[PDB]
């Protein structure tokens, strides 16, 4: 029987390999993995999974740098998982009688049993819907997942999907987040607190969390409520610039609002990501240029990152009935891929790209988008106009050495100031100039006049983001040939530490965090008050 | 070195030393503290020593085929102009299109 | 004498690249004519639709200044592929915008403004058309769409009715706005 002849190929293939490792001698693993089948008559090949999971416990500790899969997962310095919550209606129901036009799936629809805004056959959508839904579950899931890949899961960040998260009752939110710290940590609590407070001693750090809200549910109690969480990024749904597409699309707010709700998360000490969709009714092939010009020229606008969404007809929506009725019609494919690299190459160096186009299934799309990789395509139209992307994303060390094949070799310090939202930012970097090579940065801002938590008033500098990139280095480990622990952040605090006194002016440092990030903080000489760790300057 | 010269920048991107033409892709210049600054149209940013030098030399500097070596020759972003120079920190401020600036 | 007009002529206007010419009749007439001064067309310019460039949506959900001489103003892009036509209209009283397309189809017009001024003069990069307004407190510069709606503006250093706006211009390169202004 197959089974048993694959077995022993796989044996053999872990025996030549860690006999190679004895007595210390490099091996290839394709050839060896192509003629080991050929002796026991198979007409397939070994997958990397399976050798993976049949090592021994020493030799699966030694030997993984050589059997890793996908090495994109771990690239970026951080390991994420994504969970949704339960399905629930969006807020603006009941005053206007209905949702955004072009919103597909939800309670009421035909995709039964899922999220509003998603279909349920995405890979999430099934993960959660076996699950029914219960964090703890998918927790431990997506973790086991990550370590049978053969990555190292010591640093976290969640994701939470879904509608309005912040719409929803008090209690549930509170069952939420505690068991998502639960099952990081491994107590068992009854409120947020408790939670939190093991999660700070836990030895599996939870770098932050991610919320999508409204700009209608992002005031000052949720803000608060938010900082209680320990969430310490937002992701808003813009959209558009234009006050016409904001109402005819019966959105339910204006765009005055999330300049305001921008405002206040920016000074409260968030990081803001925004939602925009190209191709939206009513507006043509030379307003989406204005729109983006706009957008990062004007200070009202400019965010931290972006999210582009080509616009996606789907049944059951308003647009699909506008479509049907042949009064809306979608770009030709060779115009969406120009527009998107002039897009692209707009964007300014302290900005970063998540992701490009959605991900639902391609059968169940009437009109729009058709392939699957518009952003390489884009990439290489913009290599045929000459022009360059130089985004946060497609710079740093990972992306730049899995793509291209390059190294840093003569890194220098980079700074760039801006006003923004109301408010003097600054962008700290280290960088190589000649190769366009990103390792790390660091974010400052001053507060505002218009600041309204206890904490920060006074004459207080905040510091809102810190980032070292390259692939994940285990706590209290080093790697020579990484780029994360040789001191990089230690670095980038003191010169931070510098401006807010010496030109700010100011007489106190406070940053948001973490956890494990609360210990590294306290390690630099910072202590504990409120939800932030501050350090006095005079 | 040592005597005095009158440096000129037209609007068409030329520049002169005296009488005579020594580069024509020139966007910005600059002299703090003994030290001249140049940025082009190739995108680099280009420092020049002025206590030990001559007119030979610094047209042999900029005579476009020259192989850069890096200590005098930097790269910039597209479009970038001088705002001004702090020789006492050795730092030199730029300024973008779209508005912000840069050290 | 290569042409002729029954009714007076108001304003010439000739296209950045002279191949096409404009000419305003006394009668509330337009006549696009080309370079050899061979007709075209001719039109009305108080017109009573929007024009091909509508706005689709689903469902789910006073008078003139009173030192306005009521002449038209014509004005055309940078690349010379539209242009704008500012006149009173009679049934409102108020001054309207329409922007038409080079092969002379109507394709816009402007939403009710309460105060608009004579002043007309579109962006030579062609992104933006300059006008301006007079509101309680202030007198301001605000600025078009092609599409018709306001979309920015900027408040001038006088008091309420002190000065009056002559005329807008634009830069040859769309650098520098020159504002001229005449004190009451
Ligand atoms: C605060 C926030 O918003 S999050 C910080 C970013 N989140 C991440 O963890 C992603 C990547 N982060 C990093 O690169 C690091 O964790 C940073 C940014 C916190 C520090 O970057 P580095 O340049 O690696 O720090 P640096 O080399 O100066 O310090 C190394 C020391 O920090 C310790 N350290 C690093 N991360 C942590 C952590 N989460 N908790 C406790 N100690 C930590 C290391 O063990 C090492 O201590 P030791 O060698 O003396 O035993
Ligand atoms: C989750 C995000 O998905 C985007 N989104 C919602 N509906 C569509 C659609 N039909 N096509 C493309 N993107 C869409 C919105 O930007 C929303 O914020
Ligand atoms: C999941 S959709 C994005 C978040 C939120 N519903 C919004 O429209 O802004
Ligand atoms: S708010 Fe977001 S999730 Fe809700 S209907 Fe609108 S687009 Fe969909």
């Amino acid at each position: 029987s197959p089974a048993e002849l694959m077995m022993l190929t796989i044996g053999d293939v872990i025996k030549q390999l860690i006999e190679a490792h004895e007595q210390g001698k490099d091996i290839d693993l394709n050839k060896v993995k192509t003629k080991t089948a050929a002796k026991y008559g198979l007409s397939a090949q070994p997958r990397l999974v399976d050798i993976i999971a049949a090592v021994p416990p020493q030799y699966r500790k030694v030997l993984m740098p050589k059997l890793k899969a996908k090495p994109i997962r771990t690239a970026s310095g951080i390991a994420v998982v994504a969970v949704m919550c339960k399905p629930h209606r969006c807020p603006h129901i009941s005053f206007t009688g209905n949702i955004c036009v072009y919103c597909p799936g939800g309670p009421d629809s035909d995709f039964e049993y899922s999220t509003q805004s998603y279909t349920g056959y995405e890979p999430t959508s099934m993960r959660a819907i076996r699950a029914r839904y219960d964090p703890f579950l998918q927790t431990r899931h997506r973790i086991e997942q990550l370590k049978q890949l053969g990555h190292s899961v010591d640093k976290v960040e969640f994701i939470v999907m879904g509608g309005t998260f912040m719409a929803l009752p008090e209690e549930y939110r509170d069952y939420f987040i505690r068991n998502l710290h639960d099952a990081l940590s491994g107590h068992t609590s009854n409120n947020i607190y408790e939670a939190v407070k093991y999660s700070e001693r836990s030895l599996t750090k939870c770098i932050g969390i991610t919320i999508e809200t409204r700009p209608d549910y992002c005031m000052k109690r949720h803000l608060s409520d938010m900082l209680t969480y320990g969430c310490t990024r937002l992701e808003i749904g813009v959209q558009s610039v234009y006050e016409d597409v904001a109402r005819d699309t019966n959105r339910g707010h204006t765009v005055k609002a999330v300049c305001e709700s921008f405002h206040l998360a920016k000074d409260s000490g968030f990081k803001v990501v925004a939602h925009m969709m190209p191709d939206l009714p009513n507006v043509g092939l030379e307003r989406d240029i204005e729109q983006f010009t706009e957008f990062f020229e004007n200070p009202a606008f400019r965010p931290d990152g972006l999210k582009l969404y080509p616009t996606l007809v789907i049944r059951g929506t308003g647009l699909y009935e506008l479509w049907k009725s042949g009064r809306y019609k979608s770009y030709s494919p060779s115009d969406l891929v120009e527009l998107v690299a002039r897009i692209l190459a707009l964007v300014p160096p302290w900005t970063r790209v998540y992701r490009v186009q959605r991900d639902i299934p391609m059968p169940l799309v009437s009109s729009g988008v058709e392939h699957g990789n518009l952003r390489e395509l884009a990439l290489a139209r913009m290599k045929d106009l000459g022009i360059q992307c130089r985004d946060v994303r497609t710079r740093e060390v990972g992306i730049q050495e899995i793509h291209h094949k390059v190294r840093p070799y003569q890194v220098e310090l980079v700074r760039r100031d801006y006003v923004a939202n109301g408010g003097w930012e600054t962008f700290l970097s280290y960088e190589d100039p000649d190769q366009d090579i990103l390792i790390g940065l660091l974010r400052l801002r001053k507060c505002s006049e218009e600041t309204f938590r206890f904490e920060l008033g006074g004459g207080v500098s905040i510091v809102r983001e810190l980032h070292v990139y390259g692939s994940v280095v285990p706590v209290s480990s080093r790697d020579p040939t990484k780029f994360q622990h040789q001191g990089f952040g230690m670095l980038l605090m003191e010169e931070a530490e510098r401006i807010a006194r010496e030109e700010h002016g100011s007489g106190k440092i406070a940053v948001i965090s973490g956890v494990g990030t609360r210990n590294y903080y306290r390690k630099i000489g910072y202590r504990l008050q409120g939800p932030y760790m501050v350090k006095m300057l005079k | 070195g040592e005597e005095e010269c009158v440096l000129g920048l037209t609007d068409r991107c030329r520049f002169f030393i005296n009488d005579i033409e020594v580069a024509s892709n020139i966007t910005s210049f600059a002299v703090y503290d003994e030290f001249l600054l140049l940025t082009t149209h190739s995108h680099t940013c280009q420092c020049f020593c002025l206590r030990d030098a001559s007119f030979k030399t610094l047209q042999a500097g900029l005579s476009s085929n020259h192989v850069s070596h890096g200590e005098v020759l930097r790269k910039v972003e597209r479009g970038s102009r001088i705002v001004t120079v702090v020789p006492q920190d050795t730092k030199l401020v730029l300024q973008m299109p779209r508005g912000n600036l840069e050290v | 004498c290569v042409g002729s007009v029954a009714s007076g002529i108001s304003v010439m206007s000739w296209s950045p690249d002279q191949e096409l010419v404009l000419l305003a009749t006394g009668q509330q007439t337009l006549i696009m004519m080309t370079k050899d001064f061979e007709p075209i067309l001719e039109q009305q310019i108080h017109q009573d639709d929007f024009g091909e460039s509508k706005f689709i949506t689903v469902g789910w959900g006073e008078s003139a200044l009173p030192w306005d001489d009521h002449r038209p103003q014509v004005t055309w892009r940078g690349d010379g592929q539209f242009f704008a036509v500012s006149v009173v209209c009679p049934e409102t009283g108020a001054r309207k915008v329409r922007v038409w397309n080079r092969e002379f189809a109507l394709q816009s017009t402007s939403e009710p403004v309460a105060g608009l001024g004579p002043a007309l003069a579109w962006k030579p990069s062609g992104s933006l058309i300059a006008s301006t307004q007079d509101k309680p407190n202030q007198q301001d510069i605000v600025f078009f769409e092609k599409n018709g709606l306001l979309h920015g503006h900027f408040t001038l250093p006088f008091l309420k009715d002190e000065v009056k706006v002559n005329d807008l211009l634009w830069n040859a390169d769309s650098s520098v706005l020159a504002v001229w202004l005449e004190d009451l």
